[PDB]
């Protein structure tokens, strides 16, 4: 209804819409950063139907502001405006404080925003998990994984999304302290469709440095996906 | 509300060892003009508290409606005769009315006094709100307060206000002793009205005199009669 | 206290969905069907026009291909009763972009806007949601011709060919398997007309039937709509090659 | 948390609350309307009632403008409502423009109210079927408003008890050029045979647009005279 | 029973509003409290809740203004809005005006903040039950019931063993004339004693007590002061 | 849900069973209401009765107190019959109409308008699930600008026919009947030359038709009779003395 | 939830929502706070899901002014919103008057906001455990905040999954007499004892506020192993 | 009653509104009020026998005698909490009046708004009705006495005396008996207690000076609310019977 709390304690001590919104996220598709010397990449799985639906939905990879990632895992109809949230925030503190958000910032806004919509009357909690790449006050990468129910901690590399255990506890076992540009990439692809098919098109990767988010186009894409097949035999 | 039309002009109230006596002349003026002769400026809002008047009547009219209901609110949730409130009690409510609308812009010029006894000794508990001997009071138990437009409050053993601040309050300065009796009280309040005919324009004879006493609200109504010093002469 | 007469239409399913949302898509899929398509020369909308009776006046309207602004067009598939909302609503969205920017408004981002309230009522309110779901085609001169398909839960998409509404596996599976990347408007159009006889199993349409219309941007944006006598040399086309 | 709808999606994907105030429609006395050539119809038979009742004291033929008639089929204390409030709105938009408000944005606004009430929270559907016509710079209209808030543009339709076979009665009796006094006669035929115990006098109420004249509603002198056949 | 229960506004087919008969049974889990009226003097005092013997004591008296004292018994949280709540009540009136409040205007002025929490389905009653205990001109106890109500007594007890307590209290008619608060302290901590469960702990000087009187302003009994006054009882 | 304790919510046959339910509600107090509508002249009648509720009934009231006729301005009355607070608080909301409308347009209500913003309200009531029907039905009378009489019947359903002589109550079915028919002599008398004759033409007839709508034998102090006829137009309360003087043309 | 709301007594004058947030506090990560004479230790455990994780963007143990620190029990994202909360109620007190928050004032503002969902703003009763203590005057506190409301000043508690355990072996091995130093090792032994199999430096997150100086001090990787060298209690 | 009596805003299909009746049982099971006029002034009554075992209240503290303008006697019986509510917005009206009018509220307009007040609970979903039924009466000397009783959900009924508590059928039945309205108003105190002796259910038995408190508005007592003064009960205290 309007103004009643609908997440509320269940006996047990859990709280039932926030265990349901969990689920939401499983039912998305898998997302992966990796943090390195100076900067961070994304990889992220999408879904399209052949020789229809554009890829221009570019779900995940959301630019916030001039240096800082987003990609998300979960109902993409609450990505929007949680994002949109974010977008105005980060240009209200960069107006209050002239300077711009630092990433971790931002993750406690959105874990923030989060948390309050499962804790006001009569709003759904978002059903979305989100993690944030980006540089803090000195220039430091950082990557902020975030949960639906608000619950948010830094990572060096983390899976989000669709059977996310299979692909953190690989990511977890051959992660470097600091990779090279082209590992990076190679880690993120390698991990990304652990659990997603082999073919090049359901992933799309992200690299971000200093400035000028960069997109991997599918010319190197399709040229390490070869690689890897090729390591799965 | 805006500029006092109709003003009233002084009421003076001094306490004597039996109560209060507070006088008031019984005009009303429209600016120049004694438009009315025959209004009345001391109400009861209490039935041992009475309340001054000075300036537009229009305000201290509304003014007499806050205190006449929140007396009988007190009635109806009393139940001994120590919930009563005192005069002190209706001063600092008035006080906190004038105020506040000082802080706003709308200060319903006035000067009110209010006057009665402070005390629960000599009994009253039967009120009739709709209609023997006098009491020693130890001047302590009597309460004259006073309430400027700006807010400004105190209380004395005799306030005059209006006009009579400057003719009244001389007289009682250097005249009005501790423990005046009856009769003593009301020639020298006479003396002090009869100075404000000569002296006031928007003044007038026919007073009402009313006393505060342990019994209760008196009134009566004088004509003090000013005639003195010889200027028939040419 | 109506706590007892609540429904909770804004409340998560044991599995993570929403069964409001869940019951409108399902609304959705049994309402008439809308085509649309991107062809080099203009993006074609087609829907089919559910019979209610031969008295309907079927001549200077009908009730499945709107207006949104003179660049952005719309075909409802779902409750027609609250599309009118959307519409309503979407008309005043595009109507005001133009008053603050003083241009006309992108078709990506009127689709956002309009997705945006489809979404909050299914977010926040305990009221049902928009059961109504429909393509938005326009043309913007930074990304061209565009195809949006939005959704009862707020989430929209782009594509180049979609067929919601009942049946629209039979008119997806057409579209698939024979959308062209480039063609032409007359191409394009005899296209729709075949994913609408064959969504509807007719092996011909009638003409007292789907309707058609397109923009075709000609550096003003024609942005024309066919009355029921332009549909049968369309119809008369589809008969000679098929 | 008092506001919060009570129409909501069947797990069918139906709104069923709609579906009922359909089923209440569909069992109120048949309105009818009909256009021509050169004026529209709308005709209701108001069941003979008792001699106590002042059968002028209720009139299910209401006047929007001076151009735009109404009739209805559903409760009468909706109709009462929403008149009013459409009368408010053919007046708000005449204090904005000079000119009488036309029916098609007449009917677009009074069926986004119909919608309101079927989303909005703690209230129900409105229980009646409106018939709204009129003459226009584009014409004579005819429109029909669902209690579930959709509108559908007419050339002749029935709204009330037994609409199945009335309607398809006037399929077979109607043609686009179709003169206005003979709409009147084919109305009041199509009236009569749903009509169980054929007494249509006193029972029976016209409104008629008539080429651009202002809306007038037929007193009872003026329709003795088409009683005949 | 179970269907007229959900919700403080429906009535059961007796007429009783269950809602606020449960949260009139909170007071009935608070420990004891025992407020006696002297002729002149009001002892208050009350057993506060260990809950652990690592814990401190949890403070049952509280001072509302200069001759105002409570002693809530039921729902800590909501006792404390209502302090709160009398505390900027007494004070307010000590600022509009220069008076002390009316304690018979002053508990009315609480005893309807419990109804208003009563009319409404989105509001609780109060699980909380007080012991305004003050001195304007006379000695005064007053109570207030979870339901909007409040009485003036001569003796009180709350909830945990109260029966047992009341027992002592209403055997005793001596505490009219019970001057010389030392003769009128322990016949309070007698009958807190009372309802004292046996074979456990006992009165220790972690029990509150406090007095307020004619010229004795709302004061806190002293743990060295308090202490002999156990040692009596002991007796 | 199967709740059809809502206000408003369509049950599956289409109907609201609150309405019905109301409109049995009103017929529980057994309160019968009888006015008729004459040449310029209209008159209204009611019980003086306890409404048929809970408490106890007649011992102690003071039967003149008691009654179901009020008027809503000098020139407007009313006969509500219904749950008596639902009753009190329908003339409260009426009298405000009637002042407000005199307020906002400089002149008095007429008689038809009024029932008509009463019913726009109780439709409120019927299409909001928030709150509930008033169990009232309410006889209004009074006279136009073209001096004519006004008849007006509201229900706990928003509909307000207006009759020319209505009957409200629990004997509505066959007091139809008897009202008919009993109208129907003053029609065969065509003297047509009654000159103010509401006394000896309207009042009695009203007064007979309660009489036989419910077969008591009408004490005048167990009825009461209000008419707003042309050269009174002001709804005064017919007082007893002369009630039952008609009483005694039983002949 | 299945027919009642958030404002509902039990059968047993209990409410129902505090009563089920009671079982939410009953999984964080073990805390354990010492008071004594010299000023307050905070300890914590320090659960690690994963090594990927920084281990530093995590905490237990904030500080909710520069004289005051606390612990978390619960729903971790749950409880940042009234360290948050108390953090501004903190410092706008400080502002207003100039000096310093009592830790036992600074506990009754966050308490009456656990309840701000019971409408005399939230919708829910929060579903944590604070273990707030700091050096404000009249010594150094201890205080222990509950869902329910009720918050009852300690001498030496522990919130967690085994604050069962954890107060089972304090309430034996405290002495109201303590040195500073004897308080930072029972604390640990006190961890050790519940904790996993490695007192580690990442495994604890102990922090002080010293009565001396009057300001908390997170304790770093150094000052961290000066204490677990101690072993007092070298039992296995 | 098969779920149509739970909230106050739903009618059962007999009619009857439920909720209310539950109410005027709540009434029923509480400590009686009495009020009846005499040929002097109005005397009340209130048998308060609900405090008879607690034994610690004041002697007499509990009072549902109040008045408002110190000339009308307002008493209840019922939830003295709802009751109290209802108290303070008569006396809202009063003041209402007094600051519109400058005059004291007449009682019968008094009655028809506080009969509104409380009937305009019984109208949602939310509020809770009030389980108070209320008696209302003044004496004037050009006018004499007279007593409305506002039972739940409105019902402004004017009487000449009643009685409404637990054993108000077996006051009335005893009340009747003598025609007050010509008995003086000092004697009518003894006949009252002889009621209270015998009619009250052992509650009430020679010690009845702290549990049954009145008052009247009589000559006497100026036409003003006054409470009788303890030497007066006394002598009315001749109960000794048998």
């Amino acid at each position: 209804s309007y103004d009643r709390a609908i997440t509320v304690f269940s006996p047990d001590g859990h709280l039932l819409q926030v265990e349901h919104a969990l689920e939401a996220v499983k039912k998305g598709g898998c997302a992966v950063a990796i943090k390195s010397s100076n900067f961070a990449v994304l990889a992220v799985e999408k879904k399209n139907i052949p020789k229809l639906q554009n890829p221009k939905t570019t779900e995940k990879l959301i630019k916030l502001d001039e240096h800082n990632c987003l990609a998300f895992a979960g109902l993409n109809a609450d990505a929007r405006v949680l994002v949109n949230k974010t977008r105005l925030e980060c240009q209200r503190y960069y107006l209050n404080m002239d300077e711009p958000a630092p990433v971790d910032y931002i993750a406690k806004y959105v874990a923030k925003v989060q948390q309050k919509f499962t804790h006001r009357g009569g709003v759904r909690p978002f059903g979305i998990a989100t993690l944030i790449a980006g540089f803090k006050n000195n220039k430091e990468i950082c990557i902020y994984q975030t949960e639906p129910s608000g619950i948010y901690a830094a990572w060096k590399a983390q899976a989000i999304g669709k059977n996310a255990k299979i692909v953190q506890e690989f990511l977890e076992k051959n992660y470097q302290e600091n990779m090279e540009q082209k590992d990076c990439i190679f880690l993120a692809l390698k991990a990304i469709f652990e659990v997603v098919e082999l073919s090049s098109k359901n992933v799309e990767v992200a690299l971000l440095t200093e400035k000028d988010l960069t997109f991997i186009e599918e010319q190197e894409i399709n040229s390490m996906v070869e690689l890897i097949d090729q390591e799965r035999t | 509300t805006l500029g006092p039309v109709v003003t009233g002009t002084s009421v003076i109230a001094i306490k004597y060892k039996h109560g209060i006596m507070i006088a008031a002349d019984r005009k009303a003026s429209y600016g120049s003009y004694a438009k009315f002769q025959n209004v009345e400026r001391i109400f009861k809002i209490n039935n041992k508290t009475v309340m001054g008047f000075s300036g537009e009547l229009a305000d201290a009219q509304y003014l007499h409606e806050l205190l006449t209901r929140k007396n009988i609110n007190n009635l109806s949730e009393k139940k001994r005769k120590e919930d009563m409130y005192t005069p002190q009690h209706y001063h600092s409510y008035v006080s906190r009315v004038f105020y506040v609308r000082k802080n706003r812009i709308d200060p319903l010029f006035n000067n009110i006094i209010i006057a009665g006894i402070n005390s629960q000794k000599y009994d009253n508990n039967d009120d009739n709100v709709l209609l023997e001997e006098y009491k020693e009071i130890h001047k302590d138990d009597l309460y004259i307060g006073f309430v400027d437009m700006h807010g400004t409050n105190f209380c004395d053993d005799y306030i005059t206000t209006g006009y009579a601040r400057y003719f009244a309050l001389t007289l009682l300065r250097d005249h009005y002793k501790d423990n005046m009796t009856e009769e003593e009280a009301r020639i020298l309040i006479n003396e002090c009205l009869r100075i404000l005919y000569f002296r006031d324009a928007t003044s007038s004879n026919f007073i009402q005199i009313v006393k505060v006493t342990s019994k209760g609200v008196e009134y009566e109504e004088p004509y003090i009669l000013p005639c003195v010093l010889n200027s028939a002469d040419y | 206290m109506a706590r007892r007469y609540d429904s909770r239409t804004t409340t998560f399913s044991p599995e993570g969905r929403l069964y409001q949302v869940e019951y409108a898509l399902e609304a959705i899929n049994n309402a008439s069907i809308t085509i649309g398509l991107i062809t080099k020369d203009g993006v074609i909308l087609g829907a089919d026009k559910v019979f209610i009776s031969k008295l309907i006046d079927k001549a200077n309207n009908y009730e499945k291909i709107y207006k949104i602004d003179k660049h952005i067009f719309c075909g409802v598939a779902g409750l027609n009763a609250d599309a009118n909302i959307l519409i309503n609503q979407s008309r005043l969205y595009a109507q005001r972009y133009l008053y603050n920017y003083n241009e006309v408004q992108p078709v990506s981002q009127l689709v956002v806007q309009i997705c945006d309230i489809k979404q909050s009522y299914t977010q926040y309110g305990g009221l049902r949601p928009y059961g109504v779901s429909f393509l938005i085609g326009g043309y913007d001169t930074k990304d061209g011709y565009q195809l949006y398909h939005t959704d009862p839960s707020g989430n929209y998409s782009g594509w180049f060919a979609t067929a919601i509404g009942t049946n629209n596996l039979t008119a997806s599976s057409v579209l698939k398997q024979e959308w062209k990347n480039d063609m032409t408007l007359e191409e394009g159009l005899l296209l729709a007309l075949k994913t609408l006889a064959k969504s509807t199993d007719t092996e011909i349409p009638k003409s007292e039937k789907i309707e058609l219309a397109y923009l075709t941007n000609k550096d003003g944006e024609v942005y024309q709509k066919y009355l029921t006598e332009k549909e049968i040399e369309e119809l008369i086309k589809l008969y000679t090659q098929k | 948390e008092y506001s919060f709808s009570l129409t909501t999606f069947s797990p069918t994907g139906k709104l069923v609350q709609i579906e009922y105030a359909l089923n209440r429609v569909s069992s109120s006395s048949p309105a009818l309307g009909i256009r021509a050539k050169n004026g529209v119809i709308i005709a209701t038979e108001k069941k003979s009632p008792n001699e106590l009742i002042e059968e002028n004291s209720i009139f299910k033929i209401q006047q929007i403008s001076e151009h735009i008639g109404i009739v209805y089929a559903g409760m009468p204390g909706d109709f009462r409502v929403l008149l009013k409030r459409a009368r408010k709105e053919a007046i708000r938009y005449s204090l904005q423009y000079g000119s009488e408000i036309l029916v098609k944005e007449l009917v677009k606004i009074i069926a986004s109210i119909v919608q309101e009430f079927t989303q909005t929270g703690g209230v129900r559907p409105f229980g009646l079927s409106l018939l709204i016509c009129g003459v226009d710079v584009y014409g004579y209209h005819l429109y029909q408003i669902d209690p579930s808030g959709c509108y559908f543009n007419w050339m002749a339709t029935c709204v009330g008890k037994d609409y199945q076979n009335n309607m398809s009665f006037l399929e077979k009796r109607y043609n686009k050029d179709i003169e206005i006094e003979d709409a009147i006669h084919t109305a009041i035929l199509t009236l009569k045979e749903s009509y169980e115990g054929v007494l249509n006098e006193k029972n029976i109420e016209i409104g008629v647009a008539y080429d651009n004249k202002p809306f007038k509603i037929l007193t009872q002198n003026e329709i003795k005279d088409y009683l005949i056949e | 029973r179970n269907l007229y229960d959900t919700d403080n506004i429906i009535y059961s087919p007796e007429g009783r509003l269950y809602q606020v008969e449960y949260a009139s049974e909170a007071i009935k889990q608070g420990t004891c409290a025992v407020a006696i009226k002297s002729k002149d003097y009001v002892v208050v005092s009350g057993l506060k809740k260990c809950i652990s013997k690592l814990s401190f004591p949890q403070e049952k008296i509280f001072k509302i203004d200069d001759y105002i004292g409570i002693s809530m018994s039921g729902i800590t949280s909501d006792a404390k809005v209502l302090t709160k709540f009398m505390q900027n009540e007494c004070l307010s009136h000590k600022f509009l005006y220069n008076e002390n409040i009316n304690i018979e205007s002053l508990v009315r002025s609480v005893a309807d903040k419990y109804q208003k929490n009563t009319q409404k389905s989105s509001k609780r009653a109060f699980g909380v039950g007080l012991m305004i205990a003050a001195y304007h001109n006379e000695p005064c106890i007053f109570e207030t019931r979870p339901n909007g109500s409040y009485f003036e007594y001569d003796a009180l007890s709350f909830g945990a063993r109260s029966h047992a307590s009341k027992t002592y209290l209403e055997k005793n008619l001596h505490l009219f004339e019970e001057c010389s608060l030392e003769e009128l302290i322990l016949h309070c901590l007698k009958a807190l004693k009372c309802s004292l469960s046996s074979e456990s702990e006992l009165t220790i000087s972690n029990t509150a007590l406090a007095v307020v009187g004619k010229n004795h302003p709302w004061q806190e009994i002293s743990s060295l002061q308090l202490e002999e006054y156990l040692s009596k009882v002991k007796m | 849900s199967m709740y059809d304790r809502h206000l408003t919510i369509f049950s599956p046959d289409g109907n609201l069973y609150q309405i019905e339910y109301a409109i049995k509600a009103v017929k529980n107090t057994n309160i019968t209401s009888v006015g008729v509508k004459g040449e310029n002249c209209a008159v209204i009648i009611s019980q003086k009765k306890m409404a048929t509720q809970y408490i106890s009934q007649d011992k102690l009231l003071d039967y003149n107190n008691i009654t179901n006729i009020y008027n809503i301005t000098d020139e407007i009355g009313c006969s509500m019959v219904g749950m008596p607070g639902d009753c009190l608080s329908m003339v409260y909301k009426a009298r405000s109409e009637a002042s407000e409308f005199l307020y906002s347009n400089g002149y008095n209500v007429n008689a038809e308008t009024l029932c008509r913003n009463i019913c726009d309200k109780i439709q409120v009531y019927t299409q909001h699930a928030y709150m509930r029907l008033h169990a009232c039905s309410g006889m209004i009378i009074g006279i136009d600008e073209n001096n004519k009489p006004e008849l007006f019947k509201f229900d706990p359903s928003g509909f307000c026919a207006g009759y020319r002589a209505c009957v409200i109550g629990n004997k509505e079915q066959e007091s139809i009947s008897v009202l008919e028919r009993l109208l129907e002599k003053r029609k065969k008398k065509i003297q047509q030359e009654t000159i103010d004759e509401d006394i000896r033409n309207t009042t009695i007839l009203a007064i007979e038709a309660l009489q036989t709508i419910l077969a008591f034998d009408l004490k005048a102090s167990e009825i009461e009779v209000a008419i707003v006829s042309t050269k009174n137009r002001n709804f005064t309360q017919i007082s007893e003395k002369e009630i039952d003087n008609y009483l005694t043309y039983i002949a | 939830e299945y027919d009642r709301g958030v404002n509902t007594f039990s059968p047993e004058g209990r409410l129902f929502q505090v009563e089920y947030a009671l079982g939410a506090i009953k999984l964080g990560s073990t805390a354990v706070g010492i008071c004594v004479n010299d000023g307050v230790i905070l300890a914590s455990e320090r659960r690690i899901s994963s090594t990927l994780i920084e281990k530093d963007s995590v905490e237990k143990l904030l500080s909710i002014d520069d004289h005051i620190g606390c612990a978390m029990s619960g729903l971790m994202a749950d409880a940042r919103t009234l360290i948050d909360y108390a953090r501004v109620e903190c410092n706008h007190y400080k502002f207003i008057y100039n000096e310093n928050i009592n830790i036992k004032s600074c506990v009754e503002l966050i308490s009456e906001l656990a309840l701000d969902f019971s409408n005399l703003i939230m919708s829910r009763p929060f579903g944590v455990a604070l273990l707030i203590g700091g050096v404000d005057k009249n010594g150094p506190c201890l205080w222990y905040t509950e869902p329910s409301g009720t918050n009852t000043r300690f001498s030496a508690a522990s919130i967690g999954s085994a604050q069962e355990g954890a107060e089972l072996l304090l309430q034996e091995n405290y002495k109201k007499d303590m040195t500073f130093e004897q308080a930072e090792i029972l604390a640990l032994t006190v961890l050790r004892q519940v904790m996993e199999d490695k007192l580690s430096t990442s495994n604890v997150e102990i922090c002080a506020i010293k009565k001396s100086d009057q300001t908390f001090y997170k304790y770093n990787t150094d000052d961290i192993s000066r204490i677990i060298d101690v072993l007092p209690s070298p039992v296995y | 009653s098969a779920g149509y009596d739970l909230s106050v805003s739903t009618f059962s299909p007999d009619g009857r509104l439920y909720q209310v009746e539950y109410i005027y049982k709540s009434i029923n099971n509480n400590n009686t009020a009495l009020c009846l006029e005499c040929k002097d002034g109005i005397i009340c009554c209130c048998i308060n026998s609900n405090m008879d075992k607690n034994k610690m209240i004041k002697k007499n503290s509990y009072n549902r005698i109040y008045h408002v303008n110190n000339n009308i006697i307002i008493t209840y019986s019922g939830f003295d909490g709802d009751a109290r509510n209802i108290i303070d917005r008569a006396r809202s009206e009063a003041n209402t009046y007094y600051y519109n009018f400058h005059t004291n509220i007449p009682l019968h307009i008094l009655v028809n708004r506080i009969s509104l007040y409380i009937h305009a609970y019984t109208l949602y979903w939310h509020m809770r009705p009030f389980a108070a039924s209320i008696i209302i009466s003044s004496f004037n000397e050009k006018d004499k006495g007279d007593i409305y009783c506002i039972e739940p959900n409105g019902a402004c009924y004017k009487y000449s005396g009643i009685v409404i508590g637990k054993n108000k059928e077996m006051f009335k039945t005893e009340i009747e008996k003598k025609d007050y309205k010509d008995i003086n108003v000092r004697d009518a105190i003894e006949d009252i207690y002889k009621f209270i002796l015998t009619s009250d259910d052992h509650m009430n038995k020679n010690n009845l000076q702290n549990l049954v408190n009145f008052s009247w508005i009589c000559k006497e007592s100026s036409y003003e609310f006054q409470n009788i003064h303890e030497e007066i009960l006394t002598p009315a205290l001749n109960k000794a019977v048998e």
